[PDB]
RNA sequence: UCCGAUAUAGCGUAACGGCUAUCACAUCACGCUUUCACCGUGGAGACCGGGGUUCGACUCCCCGUAUCGGAGCCA
RNA sequence: UUCCUCGUGGCCCAAUGGUCACGGCGUCUGGCUCGAACCAGAAGAUUCCAGGUUCAAGUCCUGGCGGGGAAGCCA
RNA sequence: AAUCCUGGAUGGAACGAC
RNA sequence: GGUGAAAUUCUUGGAUUUAUUGAAGACUAACUACUGCGAAAGCAUUUGCCAAGGACGUUUUCAUUAAUCAAGAACGAAAGUUAGGGGAUCGAAGAUGAUCAGAUACCGUCGUAGUCUUAACCAUAAACUAUGCCGACUAGGGAUCGGGUGGUGUUUUUUUAAUGACCCACUCGGCACCUUACGAGAAAUCAAAGUCUUUGGGUUCUGGGGGGAGUAUGGUCGCAAGGCUGAAACUUAAAGGAAUUG
């Protein structure tokens, strides 16, 4: 049966939405289908940054990062400890936590 | 890894470093500092001429390394080499262009982007492919969330921005160019010739590059290096 | 042949599939103010010491 | 059996049956 | 008073580079690979291979005479994953640790505006 | 007949006149894995044969055998 | 008919004149787990037959049995 | 009275029902 | 290098890597969304040209010309076919390295056809909202896209103006959405799947247990692949749907 309303995706009105390919098992899915997550993080990480400033001319510089929007499919999103499933109720939140 | 190599070689020792020597390299005018680093090549032998390897050397340095200030931070910029005089070799422009941190943190959704490219000529006869690139914002006293445009001011934005670069370059030879983009002021003319229309924050250039040099002439380089 | 002692000051938890491992931060003692994550074999509290054979080291942190 | 098989299947047998009943006709 | 080179670190999965050259880029020193560390082809990719190979360049370049050092990270790019492997940061590290100096680190993965294909099928690297 | 090269552990391969000699495979164990595999540590294992030079020959000189590749050929 | 070749554990296949003979599968016992798979282990040989050479023949030689291949043309 | 800041995951083989 | 691990492979003939150029062809990221257009498939760089189209506004015009549809006709993803062009990635087949009891399967490395384009065919699909089209009515709430109206509203200009962009209020049409059930339904669920035993607004197509079978045959279309139309004998008492607990 119709386990949800979007079938499974935000797609409606158009037919086709020109898909895109995972990171992992570069599988092709559409973009709206798709999971999307942005990995905006600060590039070496909270620990060396104290060395790297120390060690560091042009003081205060930025400590810049790093800005990727990832897709994964569903298979690898839920083998990633991701959106991992949901009861039948709270599938229906469609908020983030 | 280590012993993994069945074969080294298809059929079947001397340090370089004593073999090369350093090289000081000098900025234009148009910067308040020239020393940018040092260069290695090895000694000009009889065949060589280490000066011919030497010259299409290109150099990617920071606008701030060149200028002191931090608000010139991204703004890389590429300098070709075009002579060399007894170890204190000069350059000239070859291109600027922004950080990819930059560009992706300007780069955020609920705003439209809008990007535009002209392919203009010099006074002096260089040829620039520049791209300029802007973003919506949201003003104050706005509740709606997104902010987007209709696609008929972005034409419009295009090509306002197209006429405008190249009135600013016809006119400028190349470091009067320089002297144009370094403090920015171009994007104050988007800004003013633009409000009229719609909001654009982030009116930050982009990169340029150029794609048809001139003929040397000597004295327009030295014109620069006192 | 030489190594870096080190003063444990809070201990995470245990790791490994099989639970026989610690994860611990702790500070040199000489040189101190650094602070790096490591594992650990057998029992252990804080204000124990340990010897790293390398310093210059940490593991995946699970946290 | 997976009816995208048997329909498979079905067609290569019917190409079969076309040849082996051209032969005569 | 210091003199600089660029460090060019391309940390992907199965590998690390580690390859210093002057500012034009052209005139190198001192590369080397996790892989020239160590001998399984697994640990290729492992921060402490990584470490060890900055460690060997930073020697080196200190006994040549240079002091400060840019950071160009980089990885597979491409169609590729286009993130940076696990062995960059902590190679990046060592070299800071050995004695260097630092200046204006980025990152350059090589990123397209839509390129060609991604390999594996519509379907996927089934694994 | 000539030039050059090759013969090394059960297989294959590397080597400087200041060493009965290294390597991965093979095997003997020790390990580690639920097990299978994978993976790791210690061992036992060999300089084609023969003379010569040398404070010292795997290694250098001579000869011989076998193999390769190219030149050659008046009984 | 002639020539050439082969004959090896229940099957396939190998061997330097130098241990009543290498392997792989099969079989049997035990184990894990009910059976396969897997891990450990064992048994199984007059090397087709009859002669000879040799200190020593699975092999070296002759003869015999069987299998296989080639030739069996000119009119 | 001094005082700049942050979150992050890979993975082998495992037939059947008397 | 690639892997879970390895190997095939490339590697003192300099690989991998770095830098500078150059060529080719495909693609049009990030912006990119419970957003747009289109009859549907489907459509994303810029500029220019061509013609079209929906919505809104309208105290403009015609005057019932309209709705749905057998037959009939156009468009019709991808794969595929024919003939040229180009052929960089990816890659059915295929070749290979491993894993495995076996693995011509998943993994890896190569790789033709094809993937792109022009001319012509094919004419299907989970072509899915699995919900025919037209029309009316029936509960609330907000957000949004396009247009329109108003507001001494805010901001920007030349303090000022007109615009433009925001805010408030309202409205027409859209993609949709949250809550509720008065109702409906086998239930899941539904603002249409409601207004249907209190059974009838109009109209077209389709189904009558499961299998055999979308098979056979005969037609017709098609270069072919194949499509559309489409049985019976025989066989069986169950197949099946939604939900409950285990």
């Amino acid at each position: 049966p119709k386990k949800r309303a979007s079938n499974g995706r935000n797609k409606k009105g158009r037919g086709h939405v020109k898909p895109v390919r995972c990171v992992n098992c570069s599988k092709s899915i559409p973009k709206d289908k798709a999971i999307k997550r942005m990995a905006i993080r600060n590039i070496v990480e909270a620990a060396a940054v104290r060395d790297l400033s120390e060690a560091s001319v042009y003081p205060e510089y930025a400590l810049p990062k790093t800005y990727n929007k990832l897709h994964y499919c569903v298979s690898c999103a839920i083998h990633a400890r991701i959106v991992r499933v949901r009861s039948r109720e709270d599938r229906k939140n469609r908020a983030p936590p | 890894a280590v012993g993994k190599n069945k074969r080294l070689s298809k059929g079947k020792v001397v340090d370089p470093f004593t073999r090369k020597e350093w090289f000081d390299i000098k900025a234009p005018s148009t910067f308040e500092n020239r020393n940018v680093g040092k260069t290695l090549v090895n000694k000009s032998t009889g065949l060589k001429s280490a000066s011919d390897a030497l010259k299409g050397r290109v150099v990617e340095v920071c606008l701030a390394d060149l200028q002191g200030s931090e608000d010139h931070s991204f703004r890389k910029i590429k300098l070709r080499v075009d002579e060399v005089q007894g170890k204190n070799l000069l350059t000239n422009f070859h291109g600027m262009d922004f950080t990819t941190d930059k560009l992706r943190s300007m780069v955020r959704k609920w705003q439209t982007l809008i990007e535009a490219n002209v392919t203009v000529k010099t006074s002096d006869d260089y040829v620039l492919r520049i791209f300029a690139i802007a973003f919506t914002r949201k003003q104050a006293n706005q509740v709606k969330r997104h902010s987007y445009a209709q696609s008929s001011h972005i034409r419009a934005i295009r090509k306002v921005i197209s006429e405008i670069l190249t009135k600013e370059v016809q006119g400028s030879t190349l470091a009067q160019l320089t002297s144009k983009l370094i403090p920015e002021v171009i994007n104050k003319e988007i800004e003013n010739a633009t409000k009229d229309i719609f909001p654009l924050q982030n009116i930050h250039v982009r990169k340029v590059k150029l794609l048809k040099q001139p003929k040397f002439d000597v004295g327009a380089l030295m014109a620069l290096h006192g | 042949t030489p190594v870096t002692l080190a003063k444990v000051i809070k201990v995470l938890g245990r790791t490994g599939s099989r639970g026989g491992v610690t994860q611990v931060r702790v500070e040199f003692l000489e040189d101190t103010s650094r602070t790096i994550v490591r594992n650990v074999k057998g029992p252990v509290r804080e204000n124990d010491i340990l010897v790293l054979m390398e310093s210059e080291r940490e593991a995946r942190r699970l946290r | 059996m997976r009816a995208k098989w048997r329909k498979k299947r079905t067609r290569r047998l019917k190409r079969k049956r076309r040849k082996v009943r051209a032969r005569s006709k | 008073s210091q003199v600089f080179g660029v460090a060019r670190i391309y940390a992907s999965f199965n590998d690390t580079f580690v390859h210093v050259t002057d500012l034009s880029g052209k005139e190198t020193i001192a590369r080397v690979t996790g892989g020239m560390k160590v001998k399984a082809d697994r640990d290729e990719s492992s921060p402490y291979a990584a470490m060890l190979a900055a460690q060997d360049v930073a020697a080196k370049c200190k006994e040549v005479g240079i002091t400060a050092v840019h950071v160009k990270i980089r990885a597979t790019g491409g169609t590729r994953t286009k993130t940076p492997g696990p062995g960059g940061q902590a190679a990046l590290r060592a070299l800071a640790r050995s004695g260097l100096r630092i200046g204006r680190i980025e990152d350059v993965t090589p990123v397209p505006s839509d390129s060609t294909r991604k390999k594996g099928g519509r379907r996927g690297r089934r694994l």
